[PDB]
């Protein structure tokens, strides 16, 4: 997961 | 004077709204540049850390 | 005893009051010069992002 | 097994705490050099902007 | 149907995940070069200002 | 819509 | 109301 | 507690 992908 | 349906529209539009903004907001802080190198702050290891403290709050209401 | 009313109420006020305040960060982080000139932190970018988020968790409940 | 009183406990602690920390982080965020200077997010402004937004859907669920 | 079961998952899901999140966001603030030493913003005393917040919001509610 | 309007 | 308060 | 940690 990359920075300002939902999670 | 009250509608509960209208309440959990509403409710439910915050919430959700909020996560994903502060997922966001939380991507760009993990770049800022005094904490590079702080890899406590990296993003992937605090989505780890976030997705076990859900877990384990989750596990708990919902088998 | 446990007043109902009075809980929706502060439970309405936080929410409601957290996704303003959140709206709020968001737009400043946007700014934040070490994201600047990427459109992956664009404000308007993330903005459409969010929606459709809250779009496809809304539609499950509400249709 | 599922315990409502519980789950009140739980979902209100997490608003209440993430307001609380919210409006922090707004404060922090504020004073941000690349924006002290911008009225629109000075403190004062947003958290009267703020306010008003919770007035107008507090007072459609609430007299 | 709507379902409050599925209801309450994706709500305790949102509000865990965000005070999570929150929690470190807050983290990356306190040290951000434009505050420190202001013991204001320092985490500590955030996190026990906080507490004490939500500690009397929840006595009101939950003895 | 502009940073820091509501959304 | 200044930086920091809870409102 | 440190920056960082739940609370």
């Amino acid at each position: 997961v990359e920075p300002g992908d939902d999670f | 004077a009250f509608n509960q349906t209208e309440f959990n529209k509403l409710l439910l539009e915050c919430v959700v709204k909020t996560q994903s903004s502060v997922a966001k907001i939380l991507g760009i802080e993990s770049l800022s540049p005094h904490v590079s190198g702080n890899s406590k702050f990296e993003y992937a290891n605090m989505v780890e850390d976030i997705r076990e403290k859900v877990s384990s709050e989750m596990e708990r209401f919902f088998p």
